């Protein structure tokens, strides 16, 4: 129901970062968590999804090898790791909910967090 | 454990109290196949295999041997002979949580049916269309695993039943588990009803000069009948025509 | 059919497929089938192992 | 990969009238696996619709989908000032949940 | 920490003929002076088994990956206990639960756990030139073991550990089977007096242990103990030994016991027609004559279905491609009767937005018999 | 229906096909996927049922 997001990161180019999306009670087990780039002055791009019960993360072709998705079953917190800050990697990453099920085949983003701003500095 | 991840435990090298189960009577289903119920279950088995899962009340029937359904073909099957028992009881207080408990999972879809015993823990996306979907949830490709969702106020068909399925191998050669009812009584050289591994019979016990092996318990001569049993010889008492 | 001169004598074996045209599987074809493993000879001796249809085998194994 | 093109990129122009926002795809959207999103400036997108026309919790039914095949409609029956926000599409057919480029961006 | 092993000279795998070897007890039932025919996983008579060497002379350090199809027969010719055990599993990268056997001096330690097995798991015995003594030095097999419960104990005594000079003097025969959630290890020991060969004769294989594990095993290794006395990654002495690997298949064997409980002889029924007639007669001696044993029959290569061809075709083209279609209130009905139908005619064009079928579905059931068709 | 109009306001021809599944009359059937002939070898044959 509430998925607070980590604060803006001061990451010098080439320096890795890991975001901290925080799930409310009952969110991880029932629902998947998905990451969208939301690049500055541009559209929304689907990085991938986290299944927080079976630890399954699948990424799109573009972001493969450049980003790591992890989630903590205890403390119900979602994490995304950036391998290094490439110059275009500046963005406002967002974490949202999903269904990841058969009976409910609508795999839409139920609730979106506030967002994290990564850049060369602040 | 969930039906898909059916936990197995081995009951080995201990005497068993099958009669506490029979005299408890709180279990919703206590059906036994091949073995007889009503205190006759206390007979020796090579291995007692216990598998426990929480299933829906309506799906209890499918657990039986030679029966078909979603659980039977995608979660847990039973061999047709099934020398053993199916035990179930309603865990509505214990296994239903307010707002539903989604900690119990069944495999709604899978590519094929399973082997008689099989634990598939794969989370690979089931395929229902031409497109591979790259193992991600798309059209005509969903998560094979599907939740239950037991609710505290729900139908008996829709309430959780804790189910322990007990299989009993009747080879009897290892003799790991055996009812504590019998005793030794120091009986020899008389027509008696021998009983050493839960295989009953009648005859005269006799001292045995043959040499067995540590891994050998029984000895059968020609006609595949019991002749020597862990070492004592079995010779039936005198009989004939008049 | 397994034609042997006896384990005490030798371990050589002749195989007779009964009423089988075994062209598709020392091959000798007779109306009783086809025999493999025995050398056909043009002589005539007393019958030892009756194969059938006037053909006998004896002890290599000859037919 | 099923690309989506929103057709009215800036038809809104501070609109005071009902709209006909559109999305089109290279391969027809199968089984209405589409959604719409409300991205109010300075904030995260909010789900507006799922399926083809199924509405959302806390979103008035004035927001109406009207699509099939190449699912293409989001219709504001009576326009309100607060609802102005770039609207996005997303398809769950084959695609790695890709999005459109946005129809109500200033 | 494991070290990659280098300075190894490649040599093609060697093979040898095993003579009437690899027969065990099919059950735990005592029998005596009876000819018993049983079908089980056995090593075929006069088969080929793979040979692996370890010669000081390269150094021939043989420890490659071997498959585990339905059971493995492992024979070991030794004089200095070079082979110390085996590991079993599917990936050997701690992703799937594995098994390992090791004859450690303090205790045998069959560990069933998820191990991050390295490329070259091995053992190493250090040799000291100051005084004649051999002690265990290095043990580089696994690195991590977290998700598991099983662990065992036993009581072996201090063994030799020294590399004696001469020929092989010990033969260790093992059979590992994985069936019904059981990993059965059957073992036998024999004193042999050859130099480099496969021992003749027949020997029974008594059951040593039956682990109740129940894991999936596809690939397995062999664990060797080397000897040391420059570089540690590239420098080692192998020690002279050999071992034979064979695979069991389901066959029917006829076994002949004695007055005791041991197995004295066995014959493979499907080896040659002589053994076939020996199995048929339930005896090891066959009198002269002709005997009918089996029945040859040609197995069908394929299945063929020829049906009547399409000759009457339903006018779906008339209905679908009609010039004028009716209004909704005046719904027009046509009856499609007495014609086969090209059910492969409503989605391949896929002009239609919807080929949403209810009950029948788009499938072979569609392309099946229909009593009446209403369009 | 108008030529320049939304597809929601554009015509769709619908050809509803009703098929009962008892199939005892079987007036309409599929091609039945006839294969070819492979004679001169043992084969599992099924000519017309
Ligand atoms: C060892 O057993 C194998 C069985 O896999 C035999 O390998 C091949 O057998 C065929 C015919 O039986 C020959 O044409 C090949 O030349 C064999 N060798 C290969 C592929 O390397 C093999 O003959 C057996 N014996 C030996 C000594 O290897
Ligand atoms: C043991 O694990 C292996 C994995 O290497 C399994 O082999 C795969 O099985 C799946 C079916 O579950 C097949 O789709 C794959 O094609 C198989 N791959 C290979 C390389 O064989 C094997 O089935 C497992 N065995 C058991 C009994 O679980
Ligand atoms: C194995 C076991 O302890 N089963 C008990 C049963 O005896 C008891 O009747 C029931 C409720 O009292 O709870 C359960
Ligand atoms: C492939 C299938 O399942 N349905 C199809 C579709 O192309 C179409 O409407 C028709 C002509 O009637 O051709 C076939
Ligand atoms: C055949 O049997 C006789 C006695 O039974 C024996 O002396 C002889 O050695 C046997 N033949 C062979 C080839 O062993
Ligand atoms: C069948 O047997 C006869 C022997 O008279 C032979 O000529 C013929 O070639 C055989 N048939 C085939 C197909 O080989
Ligand atoms: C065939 O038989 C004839 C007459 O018995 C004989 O002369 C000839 O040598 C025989 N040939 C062979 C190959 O046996
Ligand atoms: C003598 O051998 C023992 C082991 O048997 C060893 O610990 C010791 O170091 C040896 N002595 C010397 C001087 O190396
Ligand atoms: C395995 O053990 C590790 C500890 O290293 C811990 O993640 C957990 O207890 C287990 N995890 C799984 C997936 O079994
Ligand atoms: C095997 O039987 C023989 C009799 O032929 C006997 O002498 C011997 O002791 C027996 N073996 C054992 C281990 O007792």
């Amino acid at each position: 129901v509430q998925l607070v997001q980590s604060g803006a990161e001061v990451k010098k180019p080439g320096s890795s970062v890991k975001v901290s999306c925080k799930a409310s009670g009952g969110t991880f087990n029932t629902y998947a968590i998905n990451w969208v780039r939301q690049a500055p002055g541009q559209g929304l791009e689907w990085m991938g999804r986290i299944i927080p019960m079976f630890g399954i993360a699948n990424y799109a072709q573009k972001f493969q090898g450049t980003v790591t998705f992890t989630a903590d079953k205890s403390t119900s917190t979602a994490y995304m790791e950036l391998s290094s800050l490439r110059y275009e990697d500046t963005a406002v990453y967002y974490c949202a909910r999903s269904a990841y099920y058969s009976e409910s085949s609508g795999y839409y983003l139920d609730y979106w967090g506030q967002g994290t701003l990564v850049t060369v500095s602040s | 454990a969930s039906v898909y991840a059916w936990n197995r435990k081995r009951i080995s090298n201990c005497v068993a109290d099958y009669s506490v189960l029979y005299n408890s009577a709180s279990f919703s289903t206590f059906k036994c196949y091949g073995v007889s119920p009503t205190k006759l279950n206390d007979l020796c088995f090579t291995n007692v295999y216990a598998d426990s899962f929480v299933i829906r009340g309506d799906e209890v029937r499918q657990i039986a041997p030679g029966q078909t359904g979603k659980i039977a073909d995608y979660n847990y099957k039973l061999p047709d002979d099934f020398t053993g028992c199916v035990i179930a009881w309603n865990s509505n207080n214990l296994d239903s949580k307010v707002g539903g408990n989604y900690n119990y999972l069944y495999r709604l879809f899978r590519k094929s049916n399973l082997k008689p015993f099989e634990r598939d823990i794969s989370t690979e996306i089931y395929q229902a269309g031409s497109t591979p979907c790259n193992g991600v949830e798309g059209f005509n490709c969903y998560f094979p695993l599907q939740s239950y969702g037991f609710q505290p106020t729900n139908g008996v068909g829709y309430q959780p039943y804790r189910v322990v399925v007990l299989s009993f191998e009747l080879l009897h050669a290892p003799a790991t588990v055996c009812g504590p009812k019998k005793s030794t009584n120091l009986v020899k050289n008389k027509c008696v009803n021998f009983n050493f591994n839960g295989l009953t019979g009648t005859g005269v016990l006799t001292e045995s000069n043959k040499k067995f092996l540590p891994f050998q318990q029984f000895g059968r001569d020609i006609a595949d009948t019991t002749d020597a049993v862990r070492i004592l010889d079995i010779t039936p008492c005198s009989f004939g025509g008049v | 059919s397994v034609i042997t001169p006896g384990t005490n004598t030798s371990n050589q074996v002749a195989v007779l497929y009964q009423d089988v045209n075994c062209t598709e599987v020392n091959v000798f074809q007779t109306r009783a089938g086809c025999l493999i493993g025995a050398e056909h000879v043009n002589n005539s001796y007393e019958c030892d192992i009756p194969i059938g249809a006037g053909i006998c085998a004896s002890y290599s194994i000859i037919a | 990969e099923i690309v989506l093109t929103q057709s009215p990129g800036t038809l809104s122009l501070s609109p005071g009238e009902r709209a006909t926002l559109s999305c089109r795809a290279s391969q027809s959207v199968s089984g209405s696996y589409l959604a719409w999103y409300q991205q109010k400036p300075g904030q995260a997108p909010s789900l507006l619709i799922y399926g083809a026309s199924s509405r959302a919790t806390g979103i008035p039914d004035r927001f109406s989908g009207s699509g099939s095949g190449t699912d293409f409609t989001l219709t504001i029956s009576r326009l309100e000032p607060e609802d102005f926000a770039v609207y996005y599409c997303q398809q769950y057919v084959n695609s790695p949940r890709t999005f459109g480029q946005g129809t109500k961006l200033e | 920490q494991c070290v990659n092993l280098t300075t190894r000279t490649q040599l093609p795998p060697a093979y040898t003929n095993s003579f009437t070897r690899g027969v065990y007890y099919p059950d735990k039932v005592f029998r005596s002076s009876v000819l018993h025919s049983t079908q089980d996983l056995f090593l075929p008579f006069f088969s080929n088994v793979t040979w692996f060497h370890a010669i000081h002379v390269t150094k021939r350090f043989d420890n490659p990956v071997l498959p585990f199809n339905d059971g493995v027969y492992f024979a070991s010719t030794e004089k200095s206990n070079i082979i110390r055990g085996w590991i079993f599993g599917t990936t050997l990268d701690s992703k799937t639960q594995s098994l390992l056997i090791v004859n450690n001096a303090t205790n045998v330690v069959i560990k069933v756990c998820e191990f991050q097995f390295c490329n070259d798991p091995f053992l190493g015995v250090y040799y000291h030139k100051n005084n004649k003594s051999w002690m265990e030095s290095e043990f580089r097999v696994y690195s991590s073991a977290n998700n598991c419960t099983f662990e065992y104990v036993s009581q072996p005594f201090l063994m030799d550990l020294e590399g004696k000079q001469g020929n092989f003097k010990n033969l260790r025969e093992f059979v590992f089977k994985n069936i019904d959630g059981y990993f059965k290890i059957y073992s036998k020991h024999t004193p042999i007096n050859l130099v480099r060969d496969l021992p003749q004769g027949f020997s029974a294989l008594e059951p040593l242990v039956d682990l109740p594990i129940g894991i999936n095993i596809t690939r397995f290794q062999t664990l060797l103990a080397l000897h040391r006395s420059g570089d540690s990654s590239s420098g080692w002495t192998a020690g002279a030994a050999a071992y034979y690997v064979g695979y069991l298949q389901p066959r029917t064997f006829l076994l002949k016991y004695n007055e005791n409980g041991t197995i004295t002889d066995a014959v493979d029924c499907a080896l040659d027609p002589l053994s076939e007639t020996k199995c048929t007669l339930k005896s090891f001696t066959v009198e002269k004559g002709i005997y009918q044993t089996s029945n040859f029959r040609v197995q069908p290569t394929e299945s063929i279905v020829r049906f009547p061809n399409i000759a009457n075709l339903c006018p779906f083209g008339e209905v679908f491609n009609a010039t004028r279609f009716a209004s909704v209130y005046a719904w027009n009905r046509k009856r499609i009767s007495n014609c086969v139908a090209d059910y492969s005619v409503l989605y391949n064009s896929a002009s239609f937005s919807t080929f949403k079928c209810y009950g029948v579905s788009p499938t072979k059931l569609n392309d099946l018999c229909f009593t009446n068709v209403y369009a």
